[PDB]
């Protein structure tokens, strides 16, 4: 959920 | 890889993704006077994003235009779909269903972010092509 977008957020 | 120092697309996609994240983290505790503004805030980010892309298109090879425009199509679609759920959740404020409609907002926004992320991917592939990457 939260954790999923939060990674791709800073690549 | 790519220098992002003045990549407007990348900033605009970041700021739209942050907007979805912001809304999501905030949504549950939140009444309509708080959660409508944040959706506005997403939409605005989205438009800023599509405008930038419109300016970039003509700089990128011909063969990639279709695919992008479609990724743009989609983003609007997603936003629409998020507003629908937004309106539903407002209809049913302080009722049994409030929360389960906020769920379908979260689903819609997570779609939007995913698709914006995908749009960014397309653009890159386009630049890389146009920049002469091997």
């Amino acid at each position: 959920r939260m954790s999923q977008i939060k990674r791709l957020l800073s690549e | 890889n790519l220098d992002r120092s003045n990549d407007k697309v990348y900033e605009n996609v970041t700021g739209l993704v942050k907007a979805v994240i912001e809304m999501s983290s905030k949504i549950q505790p939140a009444p309509p006077e708080e959660y409508v503004p944040m959706v506005k805030e997403v939409g605005l980010a989205l438009r800023t994003l599509l405008a930038t892309v419109d300016e970039t298109i003509p700089l990128l090879p011909a063969s990639t235009h279709r695919e992008i425009e479609m990724a743009q199509k989609l983003l609007n679609s997603d936003l629409g779909e998020l507003i629908n759920k937004m309106k539903l959740a407002q209809q049913y404020v302080m009722t049994s269903l409030q929360q389960e409609y906020k769920k379908q907002m979260l689903t819609a926004a997570h779609a939007l972010a995913v698709d914006a992320k995908n749009l960014l991917d397309v653009i890159d592939q386009a630049r890389l092509k146009m920049l002469g990457q091997t």
